[PDB]
Order: structure tokens, then C-alpha cells, then sequence
């Protein structure tokens, strides 16, 4: 069908050495009405935030998620790093469709 | 004219919290006084500390690369270390000064004086034998890490507490490689590799208004590490050597 973004990163408590789990969805990507090919940096943020919160069990409790840990990249098939412009905004290719990957970790602190 | 003064940035700094794996990205030219030392084709290789408009402060064996001052260049007021932003200097290096007694610092004059600006701005020295606090915040910044995807190339920050050097001395930790004339930042029995200061690179801390630069990155031993604090050379042993070299140069 279309170009995704593969989401699969984890959460560290800011301030701590320990890491959360995190559900890892997909995120599409297109030309305009889901999100652009040019992604932004606070979007992918929120992502990651609604879909904590939708995915709060009864172990697992709130958290904010506040930046990207360093490890974090977006990569292709190749294995190719994609940076973020001054502007943290990060352009991937439309073609061909392909799947790319945001791996690595978000830093979050608890809600509270 | 008025200008700006030492240690007061005008982008108020991120302070990365402490801990935080990976540290942090600063905010664009909130260190100011962060230099990046460089070879005359361009390529980044060390850190500085610009702490008058005409003179850099910076790691000793940084000056391993060459003997003529003709072969450094100063870049100030960066953020992005690639696309250097449009203000920013590229200041030729004049004369170079080792650090006597200890040789572990240097000094840089500056071929002709650094412009002073909102994003270039000198950081303030201690008092002559200042021994900074045990617990004490500090900072230290640098393009040391390349990041992924969103921090490369871009100046990062990270927290560190200094360690009194009684305590940093004992066997577990640095076993007594470290002189009074060095200080330690750093976290004991756990904490995150802090490796984002390159070796010259400043160590800030905070007092009542305004950064003070404590410490300078040693060569290769300033990442921070569980047990390991990094090692900054103590610049309060050196401010009065500091201003005669300035006063006579």
C-alpha cells in the first residue's frame, strides 16, 4: 500500500537508570489528507504519548513523555540513518514506498 | 557600547537533569563561552573555553597536533556542528601557551579579538584557589557524542555533581590518580556514561548569577562513569597564571 513508519522504541525514567516497556505501532505515512513524510519531531512525541496513555494496564502507570533519548534513529532497510533538520524535523523519501524504523528510547518522567 | 558579561548566557541553558541516560541537547547558544577547536582545513577535534575576547582556555595535549598556532582555528557561537550558523566566527589561533607546573591546560590567543555578542560570550573564571563543594551541580557541554537521529552534530549537555577529591581518590573509585590541582564530577555506585564534553571542553557550575568554569575536560579522562568520574583539571589553581600570561601577552 504506502510508506510506514515502524515505531518501536522503549521508555527510561528520566533521572534513573530504568527503562520501560512500550507498545511499538505503526505510523503511515502520505502526501496530505496518518502522518507527512517530512515527520516532525513533537509529532512522533505526542504519538508516543497517546499511545502510552491508551495502553496503560494496571502495573504500567502514567508517564510523560518529554524528548528523544540519543540512541534514537530512524532508519531504512539499508540500515541508512535519517537526521533532523535545525528544525528537528526529519524528511524521508516518498519513493519508493518502504518501511522505515524509530527505534531506540524515549525519555519520560512519571506523572505525578 | 556596553557589552556582555562573563557567564550569563541569554538563551537560558536546558540543564539537563542528573542521570539521564544520554544526557541532553542544549538550547541553541545557551553556552556561549563553548568553543570548538579546529584544524586550519575545518575539522573538529577538541574543545575550549572562551574566557576573554582574545583568549581561549583549553586541554594541554590538544595542542599535540601542531606547533604553529597558524595551524588552530577557533569556531565560536555554534550550535550545529556541521551548517555552522550564519554568525558564527572562525578566529585563527596567534600564539600558544603551555601551563607550566602541571601541563595539562593551554592557552589560545585569538589572532584578532572574538566579537562579543548575545551568542558569544566569555565565561567567568574562580577565585584564585576556589575548591568547589562536594555535591555541587556543574555542567559539562560538547559535541563529544554524535547522537541518532535527532542530536547529531548538535552541542549536548549533561548534569554532573563534582565529587570531593578525598572521596574520588579512594581505591574503588580513581585510587589516588587524582592531584589537588584536578577535580571530579561524576556518580558513584551506579549513574550513566557522561561522554558529551570534548577533551578542553568546559566544566561550569552555577553560583548565585552566573557560571563559573571550574574545570577543563582532561584528555581522555573525562567521561563520566559509574565508579569513574571523569577528571577536569582544577581551573581556580590557575587563575592567577592565567591572567599574568593575558597581562603579558
Amino acid at each position: 500500500n504506502n510508506s510506514q513508519l515502524v515505531v518501536s522504541v522503549a521508555g527510561t525514567v528520566e533521572g534513573t537508570n530504568q527503562d520501560i516497556s512500550l507498545k511499538f505501532f505503526e505510523i503511515d505515512l502520505t502526501s496530505r489528507p496518518a502522518m507527512p513524510h517530512k515527520l516532525e519531531k513533537a509529532d512522533l512525541l505526542k504519538a508516543i504519548q497517546e499511545q502510552l496513555i491508551a495502553n496503560v494496564h494496571s502495573n504500567d502507570d502514567y508517564f510523560e513523555v518529554i524528548d528523544f533519548a540519543s540512541d534514537a534513529t530512524i532508519t531504512d532497510r539499508n540500515g541508512k540513518v535519517y537526521f533532523a533538520d535545525k528544525d528537528g524535523s526529519v524528511t524521508l523519501p516518498t519513493q519508493p514506498v518502504q518501511e522505515f524504523l524509530l527505534s531506540g528510547h524515549v525519555r519520560v518522567r512519571p506523572y505525578k | 557600547a556596553p557589552s556582555f558579561d562573563c557567564g550569563k548566557p541569554q538563551v537560558e541553558p536546558k540543564k539537563c537533569p542528573g542521570r539521564v541516560v544520554g544526557g541532553c541537547v542544549a538550547h541553541p547558544h545557551s553556552w556561549p563561552w563553548q568553543v570548538s577547536l579546529r584544524t586550519r582545513f575545518g575539522m573538529h577535534f577538541c574543545g575550549g573555553t572562551l574566557i576573554s575576547p582574545e583568549w581561549v582556555l583549553t586541554a594541554a595535549h590538544c595542542l599535540e597536533k601542531s606547533p604553529r598556532p597558524s595551524s588552530y582555528k577557533v569556531i565560536l557561537g555554534a550550535h550545529q556542528e556541521v551548517n555552522l550558523e550564519p554568525h558564527v566566527q572562525e578566529i585563527e589561533v596567534s600564539r600558544l601557551f603551555l601551563e607550566p607546573t602541571r601541563k595539562d591546560i593551554a592557552l589560545l590567543k585569538l589572532s584578532s579579538p572574538a566579537v562579543i555578542t548575545d551568542k558569544v560570550i566569555p565565561a567567568c573564571l574562580p577565585s584564585p584557589n576556589y575548591v568547589v563543594a562536594d555535591r555541587t551541580e556543574c555542567f559539562i557541554t560538547g559535541w563529544g557524542e554524535t547522537q541518532g537521529t535527532f542530536g547529531a552534530g548538535l552541542l549536548k549537555e549533561a548534569q554532573l555533581p563534582v565529587i570531593e577529591n578525598k572521596v574520588c581518590n579512594r581505591y574503588e573509585f580513581l585510587n589516588g590518580r587524582v592531584q589537588s590541582t584536578e577535580l571530579c564530577a561524576g556518580h558513584l555506585a551506579g549513574g550513566t556514561d557522561s561522554c558529551q564534553g570534548d577533551a578542553g571542553g568546559p566544566l561550569v557550575c552555577f553560583e548565585k548569577d552566573k557560571y563559573i568554569l571550574q574545570g577543563v575536560t582532561s584528555w581522555g579522562l573525562g567521561c563520566a562513569r559509574p565508579n569513574k568520574p571523569g577528571v577536569y583539571v582544577r581551573v581556580s589553581r590557575f587563575v592567577t597564571w592565567i591572567e599574568g600570561v593575558m597581562r603579558n601577552n
